[PDB]
DNA sequence: GCATATGCTAATGTGTGCATGTGTGTGACTATGTGCGCATGCATGTGCATGTGTGTGCATATACGTGTGTGCATGCATGTGCATATATGTGTGCACGTGTGTGTGCATGTGTGTGTATGTGTATATATTAACCTGTGTGCATTGTGTGCATATATTAGCATGTGTGCA
DNA sequence: TGCACACATGCTAATATATGCACACAATGCACACAGGTTAATATATACACATACACACACATGCACACACACGTGCACACATATATGCACATGCATGCACACACGTATATGCACACACATGCACATGCATGCGCACATAGTCACACACATGCACACATTAGCATATGC
């Protein structure tokens, strides 16, 4: 045989390809799963945890942090608009709220 | 003595617990009423100690999902004290009755 | 095990309303909050339960939780699903 | 200027009214005061028809009973349906000019008189005396 | 026995964007959830769109359209783009 | 000439399109909506019959079940009329 | 098709619509407000039903596709297939 | 071989118990499907089938209709309590709203 | 071509509950989109409670919790019953 | 005796100054934030190993391109008459301001129930192994189901009557 | 109480929609035969419940008063109801393109089975970012004090009514 290539690596990336595939073949979505199919929906799934990723670890840094802990993707997802309509039905544990007090409210 | 006028106490509050992310209610008696609850349904029923974590997760950010809108119902009528006719008027909006 | 709604207190509603961003808080909405989360605890411990008697257990596991709240449309994120 | 003559001619065609519509200068001041509530005496009736009164005064009363000879013409029928204590605040004065209110609370009620009453009797009997 | 999670995926995706900031087991358990979460409703949307037109594989296109419904505006895009070029690049090394 | 209070017509009104179930939307000027929503996704498409009257459908009811609930926060602010802050505090609850 | 077919909907229509609602009193500006609700629930509602008719290659919108699209945002309807 | 008859008869079923197995298994659903759980399934729909038209014919009844008509299917779905749970989300076409002026409109 | 629907067999039910009680093709079409309604979310509910505890096969167990978890209280409570009698009646005739 | 003219002085009024009240612009008080120093436990890197993804042919069936005929959606042209738009008058609901009671927030003192750690016994969730029953697969017989047509019912459209509510 | 307006009701024709029927055919059932998923019994490690202990921070109750909510009243213009002219939606047909669906041959692609490495997860330290707490700066509160603006009241001028004097 040829050295053994993973398609993750084929196809530039990080998520499994392989994995992907089989937990497709085994969710019981179709009887067959096409070769680009798990390519395709994996790249999708690194593309979206990059996103995330991305945004907050700018919160993180913006509270003097290195870790991400679930408060900076709580803030990372909430304050970004399209993130925030995908995970709008989405509880994050420990994430807490929005900052956000009526203007009402406020002391005039 | 000092003492602050009335809401300006409750608007440091606000800021403080709206900065933090812990946990608001306390453990113990929420673990209580969750078995308490679960007895109408099993008797001898055993709770993993994340299943009443998740539980007590969902629970307060229901909560506080829920006051977020009763306050908006508070405030479109032109008050600043939440009532329980604007938790109901939330819920109804909401679908949850 | 009874009468333990009375164990989510006056200031524990008080700080949740804060954090909801609540300034002023009259006093029947206490009673109020306990009868609003004694309905959403049954309906999702029945579901959480109902998962439990299905894989023939008698433990609760954070996965039932998980899968109920998903079921109701209350997807939560951090304890393995 | 010729305000003057103006207001005596209507004071004389008013005194001419008066007479032809055979009311006493009492009757004028009763009707004055059922017709807008500030009733005169007659004694301000005839300082006015003998021009007795000051201008501004006399500016003063000329609408009410232009408004009165311009509006009773129609129908009439329904229209018509002491010594001792002035001696005793005296001798209060000449030792006391200007008395406290609580001095004037004891005055009052010891000659029994209004409160207002002699307060301002007070303040007359201070402005007769600085007159001089 | 072993339970397969994203977690050694998502470490690796943080490293290419954030190099020096770490991750926490908690905030590691959430994007494990947020990426199962979105495979499912991916995988789903696809199922149904097999059905619907009567085919009995899932195929790329069926992922492209699914991402296309499920994703808001900007994000179904660039999703898109890094799928089609995944594919594209894929084919070209077999 | 005979002339009725203001809101009893409109009570009448309320009384007679709740116990109907015709669409309350004239159906050309709906028709003609759809399509130019959707030449901004595609040029040149067509539409079966029954998918607008599926569109008309659900819009209607969308509407319907939303002046419901914009009712309901007019009537909370004490109030017998809906506004534009009535429906925008209604779809803020609903999640839209 | 046309250009600005809002207006289309008129305010007779949408005072109707307010009616089955149960409606009694109806502020001058509703209407403007009602023509912008409707026209983004038609936009995504139409934008997911051309996404199906795409997928299937074809070019006329069908009943499925908009029953599709609509349980695909919660909004389920009978009567149509 | 003895004459065929469907497993309709035989779980004393009206809906096509053969049929759900076939939509089972072409449903992308599990890898195998169980005896029983067409069966099952079968009455559960035929059961609910019945308790919404003996409900939507009382309505026609009451109305003086001898055809169920769409109106007739909501108004026994939204003043059951239960079934209006069970279709909250669920629009009916030409079924219209259940008759409801709230008290406060009413004249005074 | 042929296209399949409940028709036939609601209108069965139909005249068992109502003998004499007809109903209209609009009315007819809504049943049939509520019968195929209910039997995706019953069966998806089964298909993940399978998918859940490692199971391949759908059996009338996952169908009969799937039921408790969708039907409300009392709904559930004679819908499990009348699935149980089906089935106790299936076995003991074949 | 009543009705006018006088002398004379209570009473108000112009005009005003203080005194009181309200609003705005800051000492003391409190609480959140910012480094600084330090231990903890939790994240991270390092190896076993094993299960899973991969490479390889292989056979199989789905999907796809081609052509076909047909429904059907689009566009047009015509007609009535229903609904829409405009304008007019007006009632009444919305909003504004006022005031008042009391409910709610703030703060204090006290104790008690929570949180943390510790340990233990027990129930139980989990994994292994054998076997067997159930589901699949295949092919054949065939009966039920959907399509396409008759057929006749219920539904819908008028016209006088019959309340029934509103409104002055 | 009586009038005017709107919805309803028994009533008759008309029709289009539902109901029933006959026929092919595709899907269901029947009968094997196979095999693997599932069950069951066992053992094992897990982690949950139970008890115990402590210290202390939070919850509970009280007292105080501030200001928010609720009722009240006012006025105004916004929106309802109405009438009238009219635009246009609805229905109705007619024609044609044209897209959709069926049917079919068939290659491309996916599943299948199997060997085999290697990537991934569990377990193992390990050190380092987070938490914890002390002190100190620092934004904020508000309360308090001061200054300004505004009414009675009174300093003196006007005003108008009383008692008695004249007069018709």
């Amino acid at each position: 045989r040829a050295k053994a290539k993973t398609r993750s690596s084929r196809a530039g990336l990080q998520f499994p390809v392989g994995r992907v595939h089989r937990l497709l073949r085994k969710g019981n979505y179709a009887e067959r799963v096409g070769a680009g199919a798990p390519v395709y929906l994996a790249a999708v799934l690194e593309y979206l945890t990059a996103e995330i990723l991305e945004l907050a670890g700018n919160a993180a840094r913006d509270n003097k942090k290195t870790r991400i802990i679930p408060r900076h993707l709580q803030l990372a997802v909430r304050n970004d608009e399209e993130l925030n309509k995908l995970l709008g039905r989405v509880t994050i544990a420990q994430g807490g709220v929005l900052p956000n007090i009526q203007s009402v409210l406020l002391p005039k | 003595p000092h003492r602050y006028r009335p809401g300006t106490v409750a608007l440091r509050e606000i800021r403080r617990y709206q900065k933090s992310t812990e946990l608001l209610i306390r453990k113990l008696p929420f673990q209580r009423l969750v078995r308490e609850i679960a007895q109408d349904f099993k008797t001898d029923l055993r709770f993993q100690s994340s299943a009443v974590m998740a539980l007590q997760e969902a629970s307060e950010a229901y909560l506080v999902a829920l006051f977020e809108d009763t306050n908006l119902c508070a405030i479109h009528a032109k008050r600043v004290t939440i009532m329980p006719k604007d938790i109901q008027l939330a819920r109804r909006i909401r679908g949850e009755r | 095990l009874r009468d333990n709604i009375q164990g989510i207190t006056k200031p524990a509603i008080r700080r949740l309303a804060r954090r909801g961003g609540v300034k002023r808080i009259s006093g029947l909405i206490y009673e109020e909050t306990r009868g609003v989360l004694k309905v959403f605890l049954e309906n999702v411990i029945r579901d959480a339960v109902t998962y439990t008697e299905h894989a023939k257990r008698k433990t609760v596991t954070a996965m039932d939780v998980v899968y109920a709240l998903k079921r109701q449309g209350r997807t939560l994120y951090g304890f393995g699903g | 200027k010729a305000l003057q003559k103006e207001l005596e001619q209507f004071a004389k065609l008013l005194k001419q009214k008066r007479i032809t519509l055979g009311y006493t200068q009492a009757d004028v001041g009763l009707t004055l005061g059922v017709l807008f509530g500030k009733v005169f005496s007659q004694t301000t009736i005839c300082r006015f028809e003998a021009l007795q009164l000051s201008f501004k005064n006399m500016c003063k009363l000329r609408p009410l009973l232009q408004k009165w000879v311009e509006e009773a013409d129609n129908n009439e029928n329904l229209q018509e349906i002491e010594n001792r204590v002035r001696g005793n605040l005296e001798n209060l004065f000449l030792q006391c000019p200007k008395p406290t209110l609580q001095q004037i609370s004891h005055i009052a009620q010891q000659l029994g008189l209004e409160k207002d009453v002699v307060r301002v009797w007070f303040c007359n009997r201070r402005q007769k005396g600085k007159r001089s | 026995t072993r339970k397969e999670s994203y977690a050694i995926y998502v470490y690796k995706v943080l490293k290419q964007v954030h190099p020096d900031t770490g991750i926490s087991s908690k905030a590691m358990s959430i994007m494990n959830s947020f990426v199962n979460d979105v495979f499912e409703r991916i995988a789903g949307e696809a199922s149904r769109l097999a059905h619907y037109n009567k085919r009995s594989t899932i195929t790329s296109r069926e992922i492209q359209t699914a991402v296309r419904l499920l994703l808001p505006g900007e994000l179904a895009k660039h999703a898109v783009s890094e799928g089609t070029k995944a594919v594209t690049k894929y084919t070209s090394a077999k």
